[PDB]
RNA sequence: UAAGGUGAUAUGAACCGUUAUAACCGGCGAUUUCCGAAUGGGGAAACCCAGUGUGUUUCGACACACUAUCAUUAACUGAAUCCAUAGGUUAAUGAGGCGAACCGGGGGAACUGAAACAUCUAAGUACCCCGAGGAAAAGAAAUCAACCGAGAUUCCCCCAGUAGCGGCGAGCGAACGGGGAGCAGCCCAGAGCCUGAAUCAGUGUGUGUGUUAGUGGAAGCGUCUGGAAAGGCGCGCGAUACAGGGUGACAGCCCCGUACACAAAAAUGCACAUGCUGUGAGCUCGAUGAGUAGGGCGGGACACGUGGUAUCCUGUCUGAAUAUGGGGGGACCAUCCUCCAAGGCUAAAUACUCCUGACUGACCGAUAGUGAACCAGUACCGUGAGGGAAAGGCGAAAAGAACC
RNA sequence: UGAAGGUGUGCUGUGAGGCAUGCUGGAGGUAUCAGAAGUGCGAAUGCUGACAUAAGUAACGAUAAAGCGGGUGAAAAGCCCGCUCGCCGGAAGACCAAGGGUUCCUGUCCAACGUUAAUCGGGGCAGGGUGAGUCGACCCCUAAGGCGAGGCCGAAAGGCGUAGUCGAUGGGAAACAGGUUAAUAUUCCUGUACUUGGUGUUACUGCGAAGGGGGGACGGAGAAGGCUAUGUUGGCCGGGCG
């Protein structure tokens, strides 16, 4: 998913970051309620938010 | 009757703590003495 | 302004349990899991931002996890904090 | 420290011995005083802690030269 | 490369299978495959209330050692050896006794 | 590189992948909480409390960045005190802490032996302290020799338990000279000519050669015993591969390897070549290390204990000649010979192994070998420094015993 | 087609020993002639482990003390409920600091732990439980004392100490009564309060410190008076007629 993320500009980036976490949150809430059945949900936005912090730091030259 | 030990947290640790040991040489002496040995708990530092 | 990211990052779970229900029914409370560090400010802005309630007022406290045994194995699980949030009345969660 | 800043000496060990030679370990010190010496192209007193040795040093070769080598080798006077 | 795969068909060389041919369905890590029908050994499964509980005695497979199996040349009808050698830049089996590339 | 995978206990659940963004291996990057030299102040380590400046704000507040000390240099400022200096502020650069040994230096025991013990020994050992490097130290004769000559330092074998030292006791113990390893010589104390000429140090660029993932890698069947064959018997085959390990008993030919032959996008070591920067090369004429050498007093080091005691170091008091001069040749003098102190740099042969890879052993095999084959510097003991265990093996495969 | 080891038997040599073989064992062993040693154990109040003896002996930890009925349970002197009895009551009651660290509450279990049994437990397992502007800490402030930029001193390590900076056991703002949980409560709820600070208006107005002064701010003993906590009795209210 880094080369179509890497199309996308810091804003579109800033944008996706948000989305992200806020599923996080969304199946983090779930997960503990007990009505989460896809476990690995939560892996997969993890590594996403983290490809996402790592194409943003690319991106600002550090 | 009254017995040897009796424990008080601040003297404890102004005694033996991890900044009484690295205030002097011989103290840090104590220290380097510990880590060389292995030692899981290097001092009294709760 | 405590920033949305920080807010999403701060409410870790319900907690569930006889008191917390009754906390619930009898005091328009509700018991949360947050974030050790989190602070009363934080979890006040976290829940009306993504629960999307008026909140009165958060108390908080540190919970010590327990020791345990496990095939002859000692370990320790981990402290965490619960926050017992009261809504505005007439709010419903 | 009992120093000497114009020839660095310092005291050293030794022994004493005994008619029978019992050997005890002793010091020898320098025979440092502290004097304030004339600088005349700076219009001023320097005090140094100096041995009768390093005076006679500077009897020798000028307060001048003297503070320079000290100057060179970094101690401040 | 591994010369056993997943889906071949092979024929067990050593232990009480000795001779019979099936098809790997399993390749462990541990050295070991799985081979459709040949190792059997019967399980005294206890029942589990929480699932459903068909607690009985259970024939099934157990792992093999991969050394135990060979390939099974059908052309030759006898166990071969494998070899590997590249073919148009991709790198392929081949068995060894007829030098002809395996599937 | 791949047809499998999401580390272990440890099953399960939800999933990923199979021809190339699954996983796995290597190079380079990114992220890297808090404590700890710990450096914004403090502190009972992993915590408490700030200042300043940039921004942001829904006015509740939020984010980021700086802020230690010392040393050196520079700028500005600035007393008594007129010039000044001390002092103050800021900036740039560096340092500090850790690590098994080996190395240089500052200090430095006693038990013990002497059949007691004090000189002497143990021993400049143990230990404490400071500092460095991949090695360190030493090093280019004010050295030896003996009238013949050698030619810096270091290390090894002799010389030799010799000469000597020694309550001439216990003990301590050379050198000259010889055989080897290794080999290398230079600069300042200064001007002119000639000039930028060797030589190193740094930074790029190429060529090789390693290191950090990897690729291919020969050749066996039948039959007997047996739970199982790699064993017995019979007949074959490979070998620049019969090192080694595994597989249901002992396998060159089942598997992984092995001999052999190959491989690098990227980083990096070394050796050359070639660029750029600093450095100066050669000739002539000069110059030739002073509170020093030497001395008196007290100690110490020399195998050498003050002895008839040269030589070296210097705490104290003194004190030359300076090349027409001076040092040494074991008291001292003469003669002769030999060297040139009081400035400095220098590879190799040498010492060690916390750590990494490969290989080896008439080394151990669970009371042995590490204290520790196992979740051990743990449990436990102690205020603390510190002390410190016991404990390995079902089976080929869990087929780990449904059901009564 | 059964190695080492284990355990028996037979034979054999002058001895240390050797040979054969049944059973057990289930994968190693090794002639000969040479070679090397961690090469031979009953003692060392030897070292480690295992197991005896005394012995089913002494003892079961204050002589405050128990009895019975019912329950549960495989089983009840010990647990649960009840009635009675006895024991403490300036404590053997209640509540803190210190120290400990989940021992707290609920369910479940009885191997081991509990000097007996155990259905019980501070024992095993699992879940739950600690809510603060006002209580405490942190915080401001200092004592003894510690550290300590420069500094003075010392072979090195270091010693002392100035400006400072730490350091309570002391000085410094503010919340009470009632109700509530299986388990927290001056923290939750009800009712009624209080303190400090930031902002913004209004009105008036000399504000300003690292400096000055005040205050904070302080002993021992003794004597009364005025009180409250608290108790006793009456009245009052409810109940009673043994
Ligand atoms: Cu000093
Ligand atoms: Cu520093
Ligand atoms: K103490
Ligand atoms: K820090
Ligand atoms: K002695
Ligand atoms: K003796
Ligand atoms: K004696
Ligand atoms: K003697
Ligand atoms: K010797
Ligand atoms: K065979
Ligand atoms: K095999
Ligand atoms: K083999
Ligand atoms: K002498
Ligand atoms: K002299
Ligand atoms: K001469
Ligand atoms: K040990
Ligand atoms: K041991
Ligand atoms: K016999
Ligand atoms: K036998
Ligand atoms: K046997
Ligand atoms: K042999
Ligand atoms: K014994
Ligand atoms: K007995
Ligand atoms: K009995
Ligand atoms: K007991
Ligand atoms: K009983
Ligand atoms: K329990
Ligand atoms: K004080
Ligand atoms: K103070
Ligand atoms: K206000
Ligand atoms: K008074
Ligand atoms: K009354
Ligand atoms: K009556
Ligand atoms: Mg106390
Ligand atoms: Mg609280
Ligand atoms: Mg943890
Ligand atoms: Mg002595
Ligand atoms: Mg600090
Ligand atoms: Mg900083
Ligand atoms: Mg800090
Ligand atoms: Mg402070
Ligand atoms: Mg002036
Ligand atoms: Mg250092
Ligand atoms: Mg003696
Ligand atoms: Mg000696
Ligand atoms: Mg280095
Ligand atoms: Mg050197
Ligand atoms: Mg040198
Ligand atoms: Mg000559
Ligand atoms: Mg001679
Ligand atoms: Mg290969
Ligand atoms: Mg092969
Ligand atoms: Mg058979
Ligand atoms: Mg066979
Ligand atoms: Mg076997
Ligand atoms: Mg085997
Ligand atoms: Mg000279
Ligand atoms: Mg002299
Ligand atoms: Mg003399
Ligand atoms: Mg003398
Ligand atoms: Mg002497
Ligand atoms: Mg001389
Ligand atoms: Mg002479
Ligand atoms: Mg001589
Ligand atoms: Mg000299
Ligand atoms: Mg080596
Ligand atoms: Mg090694
Ligand atoms: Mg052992
Ligand atoms: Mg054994
Ligand atoms: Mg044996
Ligand atoms: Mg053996
Ligand atoms: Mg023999
Ligand atoms: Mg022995
Ligand atoms: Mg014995
Ligand atoms: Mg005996
Ligand atoms: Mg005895
Ligand atoms: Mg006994
Ligand atoms: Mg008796
Ligand atoms: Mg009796
Ligand atoms: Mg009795
Ligand atoms: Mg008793
Ligand atoms: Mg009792
Ligand atoms: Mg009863
Ligand atoms: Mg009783
Ligand atoms: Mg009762
Ligand atoms: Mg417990
Ligand atoms: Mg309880
Ligand atoms: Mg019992
Ligand atoms: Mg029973
Ligand atoms: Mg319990
Ligand atoms: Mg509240
Ligand atoms: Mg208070
Ligand atoms: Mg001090
Ligand atoms: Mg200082
Ligand atoms: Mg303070
Ligand atoms: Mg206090
Ligand atoms: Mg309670
Ligand atoms: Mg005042
Ligand atoms: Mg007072
Ligand atoms: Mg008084
Ligand atoms: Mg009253
Ligand atoms: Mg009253």
């Amino acid at each position: 998913k880094a080369k179509e993320l890497r199309e996308k500009s810091v804003e579109e980036l800033n944008t996706e970051l948000l989305n992200l976490l806020r599923e996080q949150f969304n199946l983090r809430m779930q997960a503990a309620s007990g009505q989460l059945q896809q476990s690995h949900l939560l892996k997969q936005v993890r590594r996403d938010v983290a490809r996402v912090k790592t194409l943003l730091n690319e991106k600002a030259g550090a | 009757m009254k017995r040897t030990f009796q424990p008080s947290v601040l003297k404890r640790n102004r005694s033996h703590g991890f900044r009484a040991r690295m205030a002097t040489k011989n103290g840090r002496q104590v220290l380097a003495r510990r880590r060389a040995k292995g030692r899981a708990r290097l001092t009294v530092s709760k | 302004m405590i920033r949305e990211e920080r807010l999403l990052k701060v409410l870790r779970a319900p907690h569930v349990s006889e008191k917390a229900s009754t906390a619930m029914e009898k005091s328009n409370t509700i018991v949360l899991k947050v974030a050790k560090d989190a602070t009363k400010a934080e979890i006040k802005a976290a829940v009306q931002k993504l629960f999307e309630v008026e909140v009165e007022v958060v108390n908080t406290l540190v919970v010590k996890g327990k020791v345990k045994r496990h095939g002859q194995r000692i370990g320790r699980r981990s402290d965490w904090k619960k926050a017992y949030v009261t809504l505005k009345e007439g709010q419903n969660l | 420290s009992r120093v000497c800043q114009v020839t660095g000496k310092r005291p050293v060990t030794g022994n004493n011995r005994s008619h029978a030679l019992n050997a005890t370990k002793r010091r020898f010190l320098p025979n440092l005083h502290s004097h304030r010496f004339w600088v005349e192209s700076e219009k001023r007193f320097v005090t140094l802690r100096v041995s009768a040795k390093g005076m006679r040093v500077i009897d020798k070769k000028g307060i001048d030269t003297v503070l320079a080598e000290l100057r060179a080798r970094g101690e401040k006077y | 490369a591994a010369k056993i795969r997943r889906d071949d068909e092979v024929i067990v060389l050593t232990g009480k299978d000795k001779g019979k041919r099936g098809k790997v369905k399993n390749v462990l890590s541990s050295g070991k495959v799985i081979v459709e029908g040949i190792n059997l050994v019967k399980k005294h499964q206890k029942p589990v209330p929480a699932l459903n509980q068909p607690g009985g005695i259970v024939e099934k497979e157990a792992a093999i050692q991969v050394s135990n199996v060979a390939i099974f040349n059908a052309a030759t009808g006898k166990a071969d050896r494998v070899g590997f050698r590249f073919e148009d830049g991709k790198k392929v089996r081949f068995f060894k006794s007829n030098s002809e590339t395996i599937k």
